[PDB]
């Protein structure tokens, strides 16, 4: 894409991120505005979200601790 | 004289609407480090350039 202006797998990243991304004409404070909310909102988002997903999706922690299956049953299962 | 006349804006004076043009719709770069410019409460530099 930059050596064109200097479902493909995956167009919708170029894609939708050029057609959108291109089409801010006063863009360069919300650069910055979708990289500091992003960063620490989003990481923190997904990396807690999935977890929550699953920790509340099928559980049952029940194997709650290790069941105490000694000791160094290190991921026995 | 149509190729200064019909030779069309070029008395480039749609450089000025650049200039407020581009003095709204950029000034989210050089105002993004001096949004405080002459002071430091909401803490940036006095620095936005004069190019163009």
């Amino acid at each position: 894409d930059q050596s064109l202006n200097k479902q493909e797998n995956e167009g919708f990243n170029r894609i939708g991120f050029l057609l959108k991304t291109i089409n801010n004409i006063n863009k360069l404070p919300v650069a910055f505005n979708i990289i500091t909310e992003r960063a620490k909102e989003e990481i923190h988002n997904i990396i807690v979200k999935s977890t929550e997903s699953i920790r509340s999706k099928h559980p049952s922690l029940l194997k709650m601790a290790t069941s105490l299956k000694n000791d160094n049953h290190f991921g026995l299962p | 004289e149509i190729k200064s006349l019909e030779s069309s804006n070029h008395e480039f004076l749609l450089s000025a609407v650049t200039r407020m043009y581009t003095q709204i719709k950029q000034v989210w770069s050089d105002n993004v480090e001096e949004q405080v410019l002459h002071f430091e409460r909401i803490s940036n530099a006095t620095t936005n350039g004069e190019i163009l």
